[PDB]
């Protein structure tokens, strides 16, 4: 969850 | 990159304002905890972008970034809630329909402790009368110093380096512009209080299932 949303915009 | 250009990147990554789409009425406990955990829940998606936006960020390691925001969540959401409620004495604007009095604090046994908290700092830097620009590079620095290693130092002391230029340009005395970066840094002490708290209270909470599951806010609870 925070580590795909620091990985995507 | 500036000081005034990096204050200008970072207004430039503020984050939109939000709201919990809930018709004005009264508060109970259920509905309380049901706004505020549902509030931060969307506010944390609104920051992760807002941290990729602060320059050299997503140029740390993916650990770095993880563990900075991790710890530093909770003081960042308190920091914005006050910088909201700064123009509306004895109110934390929580969200345009999400505006607690500090009575209304009562209906939560144990919040009323860190609505107190809130008010009081806030009320603070009401009397320090905080800029927007301040504002900014504050809650930077927040979650800069919330702890690749040499790119962070390096970034907190550029944001730091843009706290002071923004006091400068208030065009106050010297020994003043070093009084009111202390007062305004001393703050974040109980910024970081009152999070704490706010941790506590909420873990406790969310161990007795009383707020809905929030995937991003329980994740950021949990670790
Ligand atoms: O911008 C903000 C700032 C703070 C909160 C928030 C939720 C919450 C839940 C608790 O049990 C205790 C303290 C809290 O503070 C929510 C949004």
């Amino acid at each position: 969850k925070l580590v795909q949303l620091l990985t995507t915009t | 990159l500036s000081p005034e250009q990096l204050v200008l990147t970072l207004l430039e990554a503020e984050p939109p304002h939000v709201l919990i789409s809930r018709p004005s009425a009264p508060f109970t406990e259920a509905s309380m905890m049901m706004s505020l955990t549902k509030l931060a829940d969307k506010e944390l998606v609104h920051m992760i972008s807002w941290a990729k936006k602060i320059p050299g960020f997503v140029e740390l390691s993916l650990f770095d970034q993880v563990r900075l925001l991790e710890s530093c969540w909770m003081e960042v959401l308190m920091m914005g809630l006050m910088w909201r409620s700064i123009d509306h004495p004895g109110k934390l604007i929580f969200a345009p329909d999400l505006v607690l009095d500090r009575d209304e604090g009562k209906c939560v046994e144990g919040i009323l402790e860190i609505f107190d908290m809130l008010l009081a700092t806030t009320s603070r830097f009401r009397e320090l009368k905080l800029q927007h620009k301040e504002y900014l590079c504050v809650k930077a620095m927040i979650l800069l110093n919330s702890s690749s290693s040499r790119k962070l130092a390096h970034l907190l002391n550029a944001v730091t380096d843009a706290l002071v230029w923004v006091i400068a340009k208030s065009g106050i005395s010297s020994q003043q512009q070093s009084m009111r970066l202390a007062n305004l840094l001393m703050l974040l002490s109980h910024v970081r209080h009152a999070s704490n708290k706010g941790m506590e209270h909420l873990l406790n909470m969310k161990c007795k299932n009383v707020v809905p599951v929030y995937d991003l806010l329980l994740e950021m609870l949990n670790a």
